[PDB]
């Protein structure tokens, strides 16, 4: 979807780019010396131009990089397994084993 | 929806460390001045010996540990729908949250002259409905299966129905059938008898 | 359906003992108190359904086992009715209380609704047809509250 | 249910008989379930911390 | 001093799992690999969360090739190389579950002859003490042999 959005964007405006995965795997956060791992870490170092991904917009990361407006809005979820409960024909004998 | 889960302590559940929903979790569950009262319970269960007892390091370990273990992942919906969709057992079933204010968004570096350029078109695409068909090209709404397969209760009323035990008709059937293959056995055993 | 299918299963399966016990006559004195009439053969199955009609005067081995079956199925229908009859009126008394919008969007035994052209139904209506309210709760309030 | 023969052949009565015994049957049932029902009940309690 | 519970290889641990009364605390990365490929699927597992430690590639003290590795390393890791190898090894598939200290399919609530067995007991006993009676009825007519 972002890289949808991204080429929709280069195809009007001509962008060529080049993509690589920041090594850290996290987004990032402050750390205790005050420097940014993670993907923010890259743009605050001048590593890269761009950072795109599914990066929430806040406060205490706004005040150190800045963000277009929103494309999509946020939301938090849940995610659970399955349960049983089903009925079948052995229903009719199911308190023996077969 | 998220009230009840507060409260249960059958099921653990946690979220990926130092993620913005770990803050989020954070920020809201200490603040004394907050008006819910769900918030501030759910960080009790989260930080369980100093959080290090709930959480995953990262996302994948969190749905795995949901497909087969006891556990219950905190994280974006967006993201866990298209999970949930496409799982090939259709196993998983998710639940979401009204939210708003926040959103995503691409980060430019500080003081990069395009921030403008790109809100323009993206203002266009918002114009144009491009930005909806994109979310009907990602999210449709079928896959391998549907979410309402996670759902329906309107159709239960405790009473059984003609279909819930037709095994047992099956019994009477069997007894019927070898019934009249013994009654048949009888008059073809008879029939050279020639008497009762 | 399934309470009057049960009874009318009696009506039948009499009436094929009956049959059965005529195409394999026995060798003792028919007519007597071993009885071998219609009427006789089901209320003997009935008796046997319920469990307390008492004896069975029959001796051919197709009969037996027809009854065999039949006192099974007996047998098998009286356990479930009980065991199920119990879960009803078990899960009787726990009945939450309810308290939440989610409870009465579930349910559907009592209507509910608002005063036509007010701020409440416009807004149940923004909401609940758009169709990107992430499709989980809502639309069930204006389902029921945009009938007719 | 510990009773014997029924001894009588009238229509008119067997069809009485035929109804007592279902009323037997379903009461009798019935105070079991409740019975189970009334232990179920019980057992599951905890509560208040 | 430690002589009592320990054992010097990760083998020692294993198989006194397996079949002693003990439990093991090693490298969690190890675990998965030793828990899922059992065939018997007869252990589980549990970890504890810590963060930032790492595995890493060791030299002869001041060895000045030190960088050149340190430097190969990021670029395996950003292009897209050294997940391949690790999806390769490490694909996530416990095809039957490990994590759960209980199991997550016996929940059925039908009886087995394992649970049932005690009933059958009675009907043994009446057989055994009804043949045993009889026997001894038998050798007490056997006095007379006549009816």
């Amino acid at each position: 979807f972002s890289i949808d959005v991204l080429d929709a964007l280069s195809n009007y405006l001509g962008f060529n780019y080049e993509i690589y995965v920041a090594p850290d795997h996290k987004y990032g956060s402050p750390q205790e010396d005050g420097t940014w791992n993670g993907l923010v870490g890259e743009l605050v170092f001048k590593r890269a131009d761009i950072g795109i991904s599914a990066l929430t917009i806040t406060p205490d990361r706004e005040n150190v990089v800045d963000f277009t407006t929103r494309y999509m809005d946020y939301s938090v979820g849940v995610l659970l397994r399955r349960a049983e409960k089903t009925v079948d024909m052995f229903a009719c004998l199911a308190p023996f084993d077969l | 929806s998220l009230q009840d889960l507060s409260k249960q302590t059958e099921i653990p559940y946690g979220t990926v460390l130092d993620s913005a929903v770990y803050e989020h979790v954070r920020m809201k569950g200490l603040n004394p001045f907050e008006r819910d009262s769900m918030y501030s319970q759910m960080w009790r269960m989260i930080n369980r010996s100093n959080g290090s007892e709930n959480n995953v390091l990262e996302s994948q370990a969190g749905i795995q540990k949901v497909k087969y273990g006891n556990y219950a992942f905190v994280w974006d919906a967006a993201v866990l729908e298209y999970v949930a969709i496409n799982d090939p057992d259709c196993s998983f079933y998710t639940i979401g949250n009204t939210v708003a204010d926040r959103g995503y968004g691409i980060a430019l570096q500080h003081g990069s002259p395009y921030r403008d350029v790109f809100s323009q078109r993206i203002l266009e695409l918002q114009q144009n409905g491009d930005m909806d068909i994109l979310k009907h090209k990602w999210w449709p709404k079928n896959g391998q299966c549907d979410l309402y397969s996670s759902v329906d209760t309107k159709q239960k009323g405790g009473a059984l129905d003609i279909k819930s035990f037709a095994g047992v008709f099956c019994i009477l059937a069997a007894g019927i059938v070898l019934s009249c293959f013994i009654a048949m056995l009888e008059t073809w055993w008879n029939k050279r008898k020639g008497s009762r | 359906s399934l309470w009057a299918c049960i009874a009318g299963t009696v009506l039948l399966v009499g009436l094929l003992v009956y049959l059965l016990n005529w195409l394999n006559p026995p060798r003792l004195q028919m007519g007597s108190m071993t009885s071998t009439t219609l009427y006789n053969s089901m209320w003997f199955v009935y008796g046997s359904f319920v469990q307390q009609g008492g004896e069975v005067p029959y001796t051919t081995l197709a009969t037996r086992m027809m009854m065999g079956a039949w006192w099974l199925f007996a047998l098998i229908v009286i356990s479930s009715y009980t065991a199920n009859l119990a879960a009803f009126l078990t899960i009787t008394r726990i009945e939450s209380s309810i308290q939440s919008l989610q409870d009465l969007s579930k349910q559907t035994e009592i209507p509910y609704g608002t005063v036509l052209d007010s701020a409440v139904y416009e807004h149940v209506r923004m909401k609940g047809l758009n169709p990107f309210e992430r499709d989980s709760m809502y639309s069930q309030m204006w389902r029921m509250i945009n009938r007719s």
